């Protein structure tokens, strides 16, 4: 498998495995997921409620679910952020 | 590692 | 089995 | 780094590895891209023109240059479409 | 690998 695939794999692993079978996330999951995956990017935002914040405006329907479409545009929008910084900077 | 990096630097 | 391209929808984060 | 920070940064570098110098890429960068890391994915559309016609969805502004949000819209609706199919038939 | 297998069932449109 590609780098790609394998990528892809991961991300679609880490959904799973924060979800559980109920095949969703709550702010909870959410909150864990970050803690485990983005530790630094949490600790840089001096806010308590920065899964809050996040959480907020991945449901838009308001059921406190977020399914993996939605977590997909959660990391969309991180890795868009660092790669915009990367330009800029880093090369 | 290095978005490791950027994501440091980095907020809503 | 069908694949569309998400026009997303994307939350934004700054600086840089 | 974390399983997410590997997975996201391989997502940033594949693109510009494939965009080179001029940060975007041209339908021939896209043809090349998914030809070395979605090989069994073009290996099975029947369609010749399927590459053509994913830069035709990619191309919003029309001006022939795909960025990393358009790319990152590819992998979304790729591995978005993986995810319904692994949900179905094999989780 | 599972993605790798499940990109080779999936097609467009």
């Amino acid at each position: 498998p590609s780098q790609m695939e394998h990528a892809m794999e991961t991300m679609m692993f880490t959904f799973h495995k924060f979800a559980g079978d109920k095949g969703y996330l709550t702010k909870e999951d959410l909150r864990v997921l970050m803690e485990k995956e983005f530790p630094g990017f949490l600790e840089n935002q001096k806010d308590p409620l920065a899964v809050d914040k996040i959480m907020k405006d991945l449901d838009q329907c308001r059921d406190g679910k977020v399914g993996f479409q939605s977590f997909f545009s959660l990391i969309a929008g991180l890795t868009i952020a660092c790669n915009d910084y990367f330009v800029v900077h880093m090369k | 590692s290095t978005v490791h990096e950027i994501l440091s630097k980095l907020s809503l | 089995g069908k694949v569309t391209f998400p026009k997303m929808k994307i939350p934004k984060f700054t600086f840089s």
